[PDB]
């Protein structure tokens, strides 16, 4: 060999040394996103029973059977809240991830003739406790966690039935 | 049968204070939730705020809150609406409702109301 070829060596060696890499904040993202999905699960059963003893969703965490919003965190959860039988879980604003800070995914369920299906992705809100309708959260604010910082299974629509 | 009548409407200079008051005549107000929601003159009407049967329950809109607040006796069949911080935008009509509990922020928020009120007039100088 000869010198040329050492240059290019060392060139190689810094081409390899300042490469890119791919976007592991979404990953990341999702896994603390797990969390809040973990959170949010577990208020399902209060729910439940009170739409099925009474016939209407409850309409706050005071009358669900459940603690405060502040109260149900986490690590990377501030609050969890219920309304109109619709779970929305919020992050923290802090100490987290920076695509996720300060968003909110939301679990709403529908009654069939047989069964009750569930479904989780994107905030939703239900005007009337008897409503059996669903609509998109809000027009005036930007709280929506993105469709990549969220599971396959963790994206449905207001539109789904 | 049952009717709403509103009382306390006036005129109150900007950053003061004013308290409203829905009550029923002959009949009891238990098993309904109380709404209240205002129209701006040339503009649809809105809602305000929504308190549940048992008054454990509350949700504001988002221009209202934090200045508005909302109490429910059960004693004496009367809803009290306190406003506080008021600002030349909220000059409108006022309506008091009875009905199933409601979110402010949804669509269709009088889909759930089947009595209403003549209404009030507040003015913001
Ligand atoms: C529990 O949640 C219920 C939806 C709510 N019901 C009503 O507001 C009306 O009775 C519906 O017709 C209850 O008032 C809540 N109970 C409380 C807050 O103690
Ligand atoms: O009312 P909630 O229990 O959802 O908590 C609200 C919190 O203070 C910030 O939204």
């Amino acid at each position: 060999f000869t010198l040329i070829e050492l240059m290019i060596v060392i060139a190689i060696v810094g081409i390899l040394a300042a490469v890119a890499l791919p976007a592991y904040q979404d990953y990341t993202a999702r896994a603390q996103v797990s969390e809040a999905i973990l959170l949010a699960e577990g208020q399902k059963s209060a729910v439940t029973e009170y739409y099925l003893n009474h016939g209407e969703w409850p309409g706050d965490n005071s009358s669900a059977g459940v603690a405060t919003s502040a109260d149900i965190k986490g690590k990377y959860v501030q609050s969890v809240t219920v309304a109109n039988g619709v779970i929305t879980a919020q992050m923290a604003s802090s100490n987290v991830n920076n695509e996720i800070k300060s968003k909110k995914l939301s679990l709403w369920a529908k009654r069939q003739n047989g069964s009750v299906k569930w479904f989780c992705g994107q905030p939703v809100t239900r005007t009337t406790a008897t409503a059996t309708d669903v609509a998109a959260a809000n027009g005036k604010t930007d709280d929506k966690i993105n469709t990549k910082h969220l599971p396959s299974t963790c994206r449905d629509d207001s539109s789904a039935s | 049968q049952l009717q709403l009548v509103e009382s306390g409407g006036g005129l109150v200079q900007p950053g003061g204070s004013l308290r409203l008051s829905c009550a029923a005549s002959g009949f009891t107000l238990d098993q309904y939730a109380i709404g209240w929601f205002r129209q701006a003159p040339g503009k649809e009407r809105e809602g305000v705020s929504c308190i549940s049967s048992r008054g454990g329950a509350t949700n504001y809109a988002h221009s209202v809150k934090g200045r508005f607040t909302i109490s429910r006796d059960n004693a004496k069949n009367t809803v009290y609406l306190q406003m506080n911080s008021l600002k030349p935008e909220d000059t409108a009509v006022y309506y008091c409702a009875a009905g199933v509990y409601t979110i402010v922020t949804g669509t269709g928020p009088e889909d759930g109301m089947d009595y209403w009120g003549k209404g009030t007039l507040v003015t913001v100088s």
